[PDB]
RNA sequence: CCCAUGAACGAGGAAUUCCCAGUAAGUGCGGGUCAUAAGCUUGCGUUGAUUAAGUCCCUGCCCUUUGUACACACCGCCCGU
């Protein structure tokens, strides 16, 4: 049966979308179908921020940030628990988690 | 010999931390980067296949690097942290954080921190197949 | 290595394959208290005193 | 009438007939630290070092002490003396002095008035005892 | 003759503090003139530590199958030949209690690691209650499993442990094992 | 009941069973069977703990969502010389 109305991708009004490689397995997944995460974290973790700040030559250096873009195939996105399977009705909900 | 000027002023080197997922490098060079002071990796501190990239081995390498640099007259470090880069993973390995902390806790001063993983404008094909690695 | 007194506000719980480690949240009494979370084991009295004999060991979760 | 509960604990009992009489210092009728099992012989010497010799010139406590078990027969003499002082002081002068010596004795140790409720529990099915089970084969 | 109890004094016995009752706390109903009380310390957690480390040391020495719980032996250890030496010392009697552990006391241990590997151990430390629980559980267990057939046997098993039990030194030997492994665990930072 | 001629006389192949306090274990005593008939069981006392106040890793159970070509219900169905 037709599980998803959008076929589990975002291809509307075009024939071909360029593929990308999953960051985990290096699988070829279309860019609309791939599950994209954008992690903007700190280069130095919280347990290491304090020690780096004390050792800093500059007062209030404001630490740099790490910007990483992750593309997951469906298998690796499900295994890594980035997304889970939802009920037939909860599947239609497109609201992102509040975080 | 050594820089014997301004005992109240810092001496700055550059630490090139290559935190791969297989092992980690702690590589302190001259400010230009051409001449290297000391390079210690996780694989010369622990002897087994997996733990080459462990945080413990990374902090041991960072401690050894800090000791050698202090004996060589370097007091402060700029941090140039990198991942494998290329078409492969862009995130730094488990040894990056522990190496940086072991530098900041072993008597060293930290200057500018920046990320230098090689990012392609677009790359060649990855080592996997079109179906990826299936293990 | 100075031992700092820490009061427990919340016990995070047990960690391990079968359950062998503990995690709690602790804060200072009158020493510009910060809500710092560290690993504990077993008995924690009502307002017990964790020994922050080191301020840089925030036991990491996950 | 007659109010007499004497001392008891676990299994053993020191029947303490409280009245006027000689009231010499004796445990099982025997001297201060002289009991044959020789294990818990100090428990009575403590209080009589505070008040004085005049106070025990008229308190005859005739005790029928029967029962095997140290933690029973001992720790029942302390209960018995606590109740003896309590009754004597309550009846004679006022309960304020009884309040005071009972305060020191009972806040001194909780375990007079409270006995151990623990007792051997029932054996059950398919096992050598209460909780243990017979070995299960496959 | 205004001294309190039979061994303490109040006129000129000054400890210049009150904050020195981590393991020993006898100020309430839990006082019995001798540590002979029988009783239970397994009815609920934390109760083994609430047994004061003096009573814990002398009474948690009940292991193996020959002297397992029998309280006449703790009575012998603490009753005979200690109250006499308390005054036969001639010096200040605090030395025995205050010459044991304040530098011995283990201040860290660790916990198992991951799914594959045992070559390290994630660092954990506790408030005194569980550190005393774990460390001296393993101490008593090791001392009994290895020190079976002991030349240091009872009727003289008061001195060494009552001098290396409570507080005030770094001289205990299973404690040195746990302190070296404590440093090994401490290396996890 | 006992005469001392020594029992690998002081922690145990892969494989495993039971157990959270008056509990495990030691220890004996009754009942059933029966003629006193017990190394069985069923109870009872007595001495009396070490560990733990946790977890879902193993073995399984339950409450939800999900997939199924199974419904004899995965010890299922089924593919190719």
């Amino acid at each position: 049966t037709k599980k998803r109305r959008n076929n589990g991708r975002a291809k509307k009004g075009r024939g071909h979308v360029q593929p990308i490689r999953c960051t985990n397995c290096a699988r070829c997944v279309p860019k609309d179908k791939a599950i994209k995460k954008f992690v903007i974290r700190n280069i130095v973790e919280a347990a290491a921020v304090r020690d780096i700040s004390e050792a800093s030559v500059f007062d209030a250096y404001v630490l740099p940030k790490l910007y990483v873009k992750l593309h997951y195939c469906v298998s690796c996105v499900i295994h890594s628990k980035v997304v889970r399977n939802r009920s037939r009705e909860a599947r239609k909900d497109r609201t992102p988690p509040p975080r | 010999l050594g820089p014997q000027v301004a005992e109240g002023e810092n001496v700055f080197g550059v630490c090139h931390i290559f935190a791969s997922f297989n092992d980690t490098f702690v590589h302190v060079t001259d400010l230009s980067g051409k001449e290297t002071i000391c390079r210690v990796t996780g694989g010369m501190k622990v002897k087994a296949d997996r733990d080459e990239s462990s945080p413990y081995a990374a902090m041991l390498a960072a401690q050894d690097v800090a000791q050698r640099c202090k004996e060589l007259g370097i007091t402060a470090l700029h941090i140039k942290l990198r991942a494998t880069g290329g078409n492969r993973t862009k995130t730094p390995g488990p040894g990056a954080q522990s190496a940086l902390r072991a530098l900041a806790r072993s008597g060293m001063k930290i200057g500018r921190i920046e990320d230098v993983t090689p990012i392609p404008s677009d790359s060649t094909r990855r080592k996997g197949g079109r179906r990826g690695r299936r293990l | 290595q100075p031992i700092k007194l820490a009061r427990v506000t919340k016990v995070l719980g047990r960690t391990g394959s079968q359950g062998q480690c503990t995690q709690v949240r602790v804060e200072f009494m009158d020493d510009t208290s910060r809500s710092i979370i560290r690993n504990v084991k077993g008995p924690v009295r009502e307002g017990d005193v964790l020994t922050l004999l080191e301020s840089e060991r925030e036991a990491r979760r996950l | 009438q007659s109010v007499q509960v004497f001392g008891r604990k676990k299994t053993a009992t020191a029947v303490a007939h409280c009245k006027r009489g000689n009231g010499l210092i004796k445990v099982n009728g025997r001297p201060l630290e002289m009991i044959e099992p020789r294990t818990l012989q100090y428990k009575l010497l403590e209080p009589v070092l505070l008040l004085g010799k005049e106070r025990f010139a008229g308190v005859d406590i005739r005790v029928r002490v029967k029962g095997g078990g140290h933690v029973a027969q001992i720790y029942a003499i302390r209960q018995s003396i606590s109740k003896a002082l309590v009754a004597y002081y309550q009846k004679y002068v006022d309960e304020a002095s009884k309040k005071e010596i009972k305060d020191i004795l009972i806040q001194y140790d909780r375990t007079l008035l409270v006995a151990d409720p623990r007792r051997c529990e029932s054996k059950k099915f398919g096992g050598p005892g209460a909780r243990a089970r017979y070995q299960k084969s496959y | 003759d205004i001294k309190l109890f039979g061994k303490w004094s109040t006129d000129d016995v000054q400890i210049n503090d009150i904050s020195l009752q981590d393991y020993i706390a006898v100020k309430e109903k839990y006082a019995k003139y001798l540590p002979h009380s029988a009783g239970r310390y397994a009815a609920k957690r934390f109760r083994k530590a609430q047994c004061p480390i003096v009573e814990r040391l002398t009474n948690s020495m009940m292991m193996h199958g020959r002297n397992n719980g029998k309280k006449l032996m703790t009575v012998r250890i603490v009753k005979h030949a200690f109250e006499i030496i308390h005054l036969l010392t001639g010096e200040n009697p605090l030395q025995v209690l205050v010459n044991a552990i304040i530098n011995s006391g283990p201040r860290e241990d660790s916990t198992r690691i991951g799914r594959a590997g045992t070559v390290r151990r994630q660092a954990v430390d506790v408030s005194p209650l569980r550190r005393v629980n774990q460390a001296i559980w393993l101490l008593c267990t090791g001392a009994r499993e290895a020190a079976f057939r002991n030349i240091k046997t009872i009727a003289e098993c008061l001195a060494d442990e009552l001098i290396n039990a409570a507080k005030g030194s770094s001289n205990s030997y299973a404690i040195k094992k746990k302190d070296e492994l404590e440093r090994v665990a401490k290396s996890n930072r």
